[PDB]
């Protein structure tokens, strides 16, 4: 009476150990996990998402309005949250966008699925209800494409493809940010045009350097490369035209030693008196073959010795560090050399082409470019990005990597297929997938009608943080959706999105003048690994853990 | 169903900090005016200074932005974007740091009342961004197109807020020839290079065309060598000259005790071969990043021959500029050509410190003076004073481009944009004119520590822009106000540019910013 | 704010020394922080707050009257607003929420003013300049309550005080309720000056059916227990007296330092029946009286209830002294401290009785209470709220008692002004010409005073979760051209206000919201003396305690 017996037959198993069945409403504070930081992803997603501060236990802080970032640095208890970490984590490595999407579809099944298992429905049931309903959301997703881009280059194109991308991850103004991205693009592509040959990108090519200083106006598309370097012998601006050659070496410019046990040996003077020159001989010979082919500049690939460093600022060569793997081979992509260990003459196939290699002060510190010009063009290029803070240098800089993740959709699929955005292609799914239910017979239509109401989150959340009264601005868009028999044939109404400032009802000047769209293939993936997010978490009626 | 107790999980760690409610981002703002307030009164001429003593007992006095904002370790994150904004005003250009401060302090004090209201964040950002956007352009019409009368003045008002302002008449003169040397495209910041020198006054410092290095060691030979040479030559060296191993390495096997005798007088032949060659040329002053062993200078001491070691890389490249030799790291490929010369040569007592000078150049790339003070705070001074005013005069070279000084920036962009607000659009209305009273906060603290009142100068301001077009501002000699074209006070326009732009950009950052988690 | 100040350089005090604009900062972060709690309890929309005691006990509380009276502050500065709560409940019992509100952001609004190297007695005297025009614009806008034919002057008086509160949905019914309450409960007095005790009315924590079917008793509701339980509960029949006594009932021993003393043990037994019958003959004259229903402020001995139960008397102990004054009073009776007489006679005479029409005790979960109702010389009234529990209903109590300040004083002054933030936007464009006028430095501080006036409206909507600016540059635009009317009615443009549950700018006449001038006035001064408090202090020295 005092005291119960605490739960007998507890030592089968360590007492950190606990058990967390279905039973005791444990599903719904599940979901009420979820609800803790799935309102954080509401102030996130849009153009007017607000930012994140995440102070880590050393004091890196990163401000972002992404989820897939800032699910990283927190630490999480809830294994069911961490599944939407992965999940999104899935959809930053694979498509590189629409992954706030994915956090807030994968947040609102499972709350509108808290009512869903309050009426009584089977947890079996609710994994089919969604299975179907997801073979019917990605068949309509093809059904209801418009518009196509059909060319891999086009200054208008590239318009409404980054910047609806990058309208969410730091807004700013619109064609300072678009024309930088747009401008890389172009010049790290394969064009070949009437020629047969399969497309390629890579996502690594275009990188972003973040310098301090300057303002976001001033940033400039550079179209070759750029570090933060020295030259050790002297610095050269190279007024001389008739462009110079470039030779790349991995191994270290100096005496290739002995890797086993090099120590010098010297038994008698003669060998004293000449072992200090023929260092010096030997050294000067080897350059003497590299110097002849007309070279100026050298990347080494580690730490140079200043005997060798003696004779090559002597005909004017260049040297520059890049003590790393992937720092020396992203160069040589630029200028198209193929480097050799040896240290011998460079072939003159390999031997790159670089006109020019300037050094002037951008951010206050030394640094070295390689701008090319129209003629033998080049890839890998980057982007001379200037700005105040270095906290918001981070997400411009992922902006980018989002964007050049968009570019990356064109490739594999067979062309763009484009959809219409601005909450328009969520709420044409919410009538077909009502239209679906009434179709099919059983206990499973109440499942089907509940992953419609689902979508509502879109429009629900761009009319809410644009300030404007959602119980007004979504019944009144509704209204182009619930029309019949209006004298156009070639109907327009699927065009009708939401609008985060201007008019008043809401109902966009269409998205079309406006030149925003959303990719096929980020709506695929997104969908499927949603689903997959609630269905490992609502398949699952029994958690256990240790230790807390 | 494993234990009676059950515990809830929670979704956090344990100890994070709390979440949404009312006064998150206020919180913000109001660690950022908690920061804004030690920063305000360092503003213009008459203000003041901020002495600071961190954990290791470091003593230091500053009137800067970017200096008082690096000792103090800021742990708040959304404080930290002042640090962001000082830093990087200082690096692009090292003057205005606080006044970007101030003007950041003031539009989050100033968007307060209208987050408190139901305004929304991205309404308070888009109506800087538009704004700021209009500011530069009319700074654009603020600055000239000067080109005529061919410096001198926009240096005076760069040391202004710290020490050497009322000493401008000495220093500005030669610190005008300190850009003067470098040419078109180089620029180069090490070549400015400045040490310092614990004892003596400030007024008896001079101009040097060279460079002057400590020595740092003394040698066994170091005073048998002249102190003056009429015509000196200089050769740069990187070889160590004493006598050690040779490469790296130590292993010499010998057999016969005849060549015992032989190898060691090798070693001591080659020494002198390689001393030999140096002798040669006729190199008069020998340096060396690498030490310098006692064997070599007593060698070099006997012939007249100066030598020196125990220096850095950054002062070893300031001396090939200013020489204009170049580098051999071989006595063997040496030539008479590639040796540096100069008017004359003279080791002279600083502080307690011996320093090689060289000077009479007929083309150097190098200013080099000396700082000479009673504190170590006063050598800091004088060099962080000198660092921002050459920066000014740096850029001054680059692009001509001048506007008046004394907040008269901030009124002129103010009055436009009252007006572009009275035009159009109604609901930011509010925004921009909030934005413009908060943008005179420049003018409004720069009277206050002049202890004037600040409404009689406020109410004289804006009445009187129709006659004082562009150049009406604050004149604090005469305890009047008045044009400033006449007074020859300038300001180049890339210090208000950057300003704007930086600020801008730092309330705008956290103004989209409704949260803060910290783990543990 | 930053960092603490040196303590005692070289002033040798035991405490704490600060002085400068530092402690000028803490004093408005101060009055801020304890506004906060305040801000979201202000107007239609906001929302109530729970009190923790940490011992499981809570009370849920709308008004800032009582919440920053259990909120232990301890920074002195506080305690103003704190008392400043509690002194505006006492006189005007209205408006706590409003002056916590005003007080602070006029400190707010004034320290960007001090700054400025503007004197604070200059920044007084502008905002004291501002405060005797706005008590004359307030007596030049305002309207007498007689008004008009119909009453609703008063129907539409106890919407305004229950606004905010749990039963305001249910204020239609309660509005006839407190209206008939206080019209019953009148007296006279000064020759010809009507008067309206507060808290005259019984205030009964019941629980039951609902708020909506509170009964209004017709008279007044004593709330207390019957004393045997063998006695009759309900007299009928017309002309019911009642005795109010106050005297020890109960036997009781001698002097309070007297020795009782006697030799003859044969008097021994009749000394102690004498003391028994002689508090039996009190009881005996009352009987022939005829009193039915007594009341006694003391208790009551079981030889006194034999007498009651077999006469059907309605004997009551454990009565308050304050009620049996109301119950002398209402049912026509005079209080009755001892029976005695000019002469040295003992008697008790007819005229000390009242008169009542009917008396029935009534239970309800748990609380049994006395339902007196008809008394023939004077009308009263008692109100039997009904909720979930005790501490649902403090919350209705406090609602009530206010209702009854509000309309005590739209009766005593018939003048009253529309709600809706009305007067504190029109303030604004008459003090923004006004400040104009005088020229001098006042023209900032009469300006900022009238800013901070625009903080009431501004509440309702920011806690409304609505666009804010637009309902303000609206009334904005009405208030405007109130200015600007141009007189020959046609003068329109005036006595709008906020109507938050549709969004929309309409008549208050016609919403049917009042308020009298009397509690602007006051909160007003109030909370300019108070602005006047802590604007002239300059540093602060706190000694510890020894
Ligand atoms: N200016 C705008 N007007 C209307 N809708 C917009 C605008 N900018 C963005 N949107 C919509 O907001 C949505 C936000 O998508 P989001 O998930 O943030 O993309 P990302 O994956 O890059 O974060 C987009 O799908 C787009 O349709
Ligand atoms: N001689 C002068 N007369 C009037 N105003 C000046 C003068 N020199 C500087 N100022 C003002 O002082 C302000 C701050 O400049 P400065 O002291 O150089 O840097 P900081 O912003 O770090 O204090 C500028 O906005 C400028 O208008
Ligand atoms: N129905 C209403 N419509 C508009 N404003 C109202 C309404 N009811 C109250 N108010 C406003 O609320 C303010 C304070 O209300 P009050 O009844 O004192 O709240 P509390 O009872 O919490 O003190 C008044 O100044 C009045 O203008
Ligand atoms: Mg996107
Ligand atoms: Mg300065
Ligand atoms: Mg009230």
């Amino acid at each position: 009476s005092l005291r119960l017996p605490q739960n007998p037959n507890a030592g089968l198993f360590k007492q950190g150990y606990n058990s967390y069945s279905n039973a005791d409403g444990q599903i719904i504070k599940s979901i009420a996990a979820i609800r803790e930081l799935h309102q954080m992803c509401l102030t996130s997603m849009g153009p007017c998402g607000r930012n994140k501060i995440i102070v880590n236990h050393l004091g890196k802080i990163i401000i972002t309005n992404d989820a897939a970032t800032m699910l990283r640095e927190l630490d999480i208890v809830h294994p069911a949250v961490k599944v939407l970490v992965m999940a999104t984590e899935q959809q930053k490595i694979d498509m590189g966008d629409g992954t706030n999407l994915v956090m807030i579809l994968a947040g609102e099944l499972l709350n509108v699925s808290e009512k869903l298992i309050s009426m009584g429905l089977s947890a079996v049931e609710i994994i089919q209800g969604y299975n179907m309903a997801r073979k019917f959301t990605l068949k309509e997703l093809d059904e209801m494409v418009v518009g196509e881009i059909t060319d891999k280059n086009d200054k208008n194109e590239l318009l409404k493809m980054i910047k609806p991308v990058i309208s969410s991850k730091k807004y700013g103004s619109e064609d300072i940010l678009s024309e930088l991205v747009s401008e890389a693009v172009s010049h790290v592509l394969p064009v070949a045009q009437q020629a047969g040959e399969i497309p390629y990108f890579n996502v690594d090519s275009i990188r972003v350097v973040k310098i301090m200083g300057g303002s976001l106006s001033n940033s400039t598309v550079i179209k070759g490369m750029v570090f933060n370097r020295e030259p050790e012998g002297h610095v050269k601006s190279l007024s001389e035209d008739k462009k110079h050659k470039v030779a790349v070496f991995t191994c270290p410019l100096d005496i290739a030693n002995t890797e086993t046990k090099g120590t010098v040996l010297l038994h008698n003077a003669q060998e004293m008196l000449d072992f200090s020159k023929g260092e010096e001989k030997q050294i000067d010979a080897m350059m003497k073959e590299i110097a002849d082919m007309g070279v100026e500049c050298i990347v080494a690939g580690a730490g140079v010795g200043e005997l060798a460093l003696h004779y090559l600022n002597r005909y004017g060569i260049l040297v520059l560090k890049v003590p790393s793997k992937f720092e020396l081979r992203r160069l040589c992509r630029v200028c198209g050399a193929t480097p050799l260990p040896r240290l011998g003459a460079p072939t003159p196939e390999e031997l790159g082409l670089v006109e020019t290699v300037k050094t002037m002060e951008i951010g206050g510190d030394r640094v070295t470019v390689f701008k090319q010009e129209q003629g033998e063009i080049s890839r890998t290029s980057t982007i001379i990005l200037r700005g105040a803070t270095q906290n918001n240098l981070d997400d411009i800089e992922r902006a980018i990597d989002d964007g050049v993740a968009a570019v990356k959709g064109l490739m594999k699929p067979s062309g763009g297929k484009l959809l219409p955005g601005a909450g328009a292609t969520e709420i044409e799914l919410i009538s077909r997938i009502t239209k679906y239910g009434e179709r099919t017979p059983g206990l499973l239509q109440l499942a089907i009608k509940q992953f419609a109401v689902a979508f509502e989150v879109v429009p629900r959340t761009l009319a809410e943080t644009a300030g404007l009264d959602v119980n007004e601005v979504l019944p009144n868009l509704y209204a182009a959706h619930n029309v019949t028999e209006p004298g156009a044939v070639k109907t327009d109404h699927l065009y009708k999105g939401v609008d985060i400032d201007g008019e008043s009802d809401e109902g966009v000047k269409d998205i079309r003048e406006e030149n925003i769209y959303d990719m096929l293939a980020t709506k695929k993936f997104a969908i499927n690994v949603a689903t997959e997010a609630a269905t490992t978490v609502l398949s699952i009626d029994q958690i256990i853990m240790a230790k807390k | 169903n494993f234990g009676s107790q059950t515990p809830t999980i929670v979704v956090l760690k344990e100890g994070t900090d709390a979440s949404q409610g009312k006064g998150q981002i206020i919180s913000n703002i109001n660690a950022c005016v908690a920061v804004q307030e030690a920063l305000k009164p360092t503003l213009g001429p008459l203000g003041s200074d901020i002495l600071i003593v961190t954990s290791n007992q470091k003593t230091t006095i500053s009137n800067d932005g970017a200096t008082i904002l690096k000792l103090l370790d800021v742990v708040h994150p959304a404080a930290k974007t002042l640090v962001d904004i000082s830093r990087a005003q200082d690096a692009e250009v090292g003057d205005g740091t606080t006044s970007v401060t101030i003007l950041a302090g003031e539009l989050m004090k100033e968007a307060k009342p209208f987050l408190e209201e139901g305004i929304s964040s991205h309404l308070i950002m888009k109506g800087y961004r538009k704004a700021v956007s209009l500011a530069v352009e009319k700074i654009n019409e603020l600055a000239v197109d000067i080109t005529s009368e061919k410096l001198e003045r926009c240096a005076r008002t760069a040391m202004s807020s710290k020490l050497i302002h009322n000493n401008a008449d000495f220093f500005v003169k030669m610190c005008v020839d300190a850009v003067l040397s470098l040419d078109r495209n180089d620029l180069d910041d090490k070549l400015i290079g400045i040490k310092k020198i614990p004892g003596g006054a400030m007024e008896e410092s001079l101009f040097i065309n060279g460079v002057a290095f400590k020595k740092t060691f003394s040698y066994a030979g170091f005073e048998q060598q002249p102190k003056k040479f009429n015509n000196p030559k200089i050769l740069s060296l990187n070889v160590e000259l004493e006598l050690k191993a040779e490469k790296d390495n130590a292993e010499v096997r010998v057999e016969h005790v005849e060549d015992y005798q032989a190898i060691v007088d090798a070693e001591w032949q080659l020494i002198f071969e390689k001393l030999r060659q140096v002798e040669e040329t006729g190199a008069n002053i020998v340096l060396s990043k690498l030490p310098i062993g006692d064997l070599a200078t007593q060698f070099f001491a006997d012939r007249n021959i100066f030598c020196a070691g125990r220096v850095s890389a950054d002062d070893m490249n300031r001396v090939i500029q200013a020489v204009g030799g170049s580098i051999q790291s071989t006595t063997s490929d040496i030539k008479p050509e590639h040796l540096g010369t100069c008017a004359l040569f003279e080791e002279m007592q600083i502080g307690s410190e011996r320093y090689n000078l060289f000077q009479g150049c007929p083309q150097a790339k190098t200013c080099t003076l000396l700082l000479r003070g009673g504190a170590e705070q006063v050598i800091a001074e004088v060099e962080r004073s000198l660092h921002d005013a050459i920066m000014i005069v740096k850029r001054a070279l680059q692009n001509k481009l001048i506007v008046a000084g004394g907040g008269a920036t901030e009124m002129e962009v103010s009055k436009c944009l009252r007006d572009y607000s009275k035009t159009i659009a109604g609901k930011q209305q509010m925004i921009i004119n909030a934005f413009a009273k908060a943008l005179e906060v420049i003018p409004r603290q720069l009277c206050e520590n002049a202890g004037f009142d600040a409404i009689e100068i406020l109410n004289k301001l804006r009445l009187a822009h129709s006659k004082g077009e562009k150049w009406y501002g604050v004149v604090f000699e005469t305890e009047n106000i008045g044009d400033n074209f006449a007074k020859f006070v300038w300001e180049p326009a890339l210090v208000k540019i950057n300003a704007l732009n930086s600020a801008t950009e730092a309330t705008n950052l956290i103004l989209s910013v409704d949260e803060t988690i910290t783990n543990k | 704010q930053l960092f603490n100040n040196s303590r005692s350089d070289t002033l040798f005090l035991g405490g704490e020394k600060i002085s400068g604009d530092d402690i000028r900062n803490q004093n408005v972060l101060a009055t801020m922080a304890v506004a906060n709690v305040v801000k979201s309890s202000l107007g239609p929309v906001g929302l109530d707050k729970m009190l923790v005691d940490d011992i499981g006990d809570f009370t849920v509380t709308n008004d800032g009257a009582t919440i920053l009276s259990l909120l232990d502050v301890q920074h002195p500065a506080g305690k103003i607003l704190v008392e400043l709560a509690q002194q505006q409940d006492r006189e005007i019992g209205d408006g706590t929420t409003s002056v916590v509100i005003i007080a602070s952001e006029l400190l707010k609004r004034a320290n960007e003013l001090v700054k400025n190297k503007i004197h604070p007695t200059t920044i007084i005297t502008g905002f004291r300049v501002a405060l005797r025009e706005a008590i004359r614009f307030i007596n030049e806008v305002l309207s007498t309550s007689v008004d008009t034919l119909g009453k609703e002057t008063l129907i539409n008086i106890a919407k305004t005080s229950m606004s905010s509160k749990i039963i305001g949905a249910d204020s239609d019914f309660f509005s006839n309720m407190v209206v008939d309450a206080l019209l019953a409960v009148k007296t006279q007095n000064s020759k010809g000056e009507i008067k309206y005790p507060v808290k005259a009315v019984n205030v009964l924590k019941a629980h039951g059916k609902s708020a909506t079917e509170s009964l209004l008793v017709p008279g007044y509701a004593l709330n207390c227990t019957v004393a045997s339980q063998a006695m009759p509960k309900r007299i009928a029949g017309g002309n019911v007296k009642i005795a109010c006594l106050d005297l020890n009932l109960q036997k009781a021993r001698m002097a309070m330092g007297v020795q009782i003393n006697i030799d003859d043990p044969e008097q021994l037994e009749q000394i102690r029946k004498r003391e028994a019958g002689i508090v039996l003959e009190r009881v005996k004259k009352i009987i022939d009286a005829g009193a039915q229903v007594v009341l006694t402020t003391k208790g009551i001995d079981d030889l006194c209830l034999k007498e009651f139960v077999e006469a059907k008397i309605m004997g009551v102990r454990r009565c308050k002294k304050e009620d049996l004054r109301r119950i002398a009073r209402a049912t026509g009776a005079t209080l009755v401290s001892s029976m005695s007489n000019l002469e040295g006679e003992e008697t008790f005479e007819s005229s000390y009785l009242g008169l009542c029409d009917e008396v029935v005790q009534a239970k309800f979960s748990d609380d049994e209470c006395i339902l007196i109702k008809g008394t023939s010389k004077h009308s009263s009234s008692s109100i039997i709220l009904r909720g979930a529990n005790d501490y649902s209903l403090d919350e209705m109590e406090r609602s009530l008692h206010d209702s009854l300040s509000v309309v005590k004083r739209t009766l005593e002054s018939g003048n009253v002004v529309p709600g809706g933030g009305c007067v504190e936007a029109a303030l604004n464009i008459y003090l923004d010409n006004f400040a104009t006028t005088v020229g001098s430095r006042e023209q900032l501080a009469i300006a900022e005073f009238a800013a901070a006036l625009l903080i009431i409206p501004k509440t309702l909507a920011v806690n409304a979760a609505k666009d804010s600016s637009e309902l303000v540059a609206k009334l904005r635009s009405y208030h405007a051209a109130s200015q600007m009317a141009k007189p020959e009615k046609r003068r329109s443009y005036r006595n709008y206000g906020l109507d938050l549950i549709r969004g929309k700018i309409v008549d208050e006449i016609h919403a049917g919201v009042l308020e009298p001038t009397i509690s602007k006035v006051k909160s007003l001064k109030s909370a300019l003396e108070a602005c006047v408090a802590i604007l002239r202090i300059d540093t602060m020295i706190t000694v510890d305690p020894e």
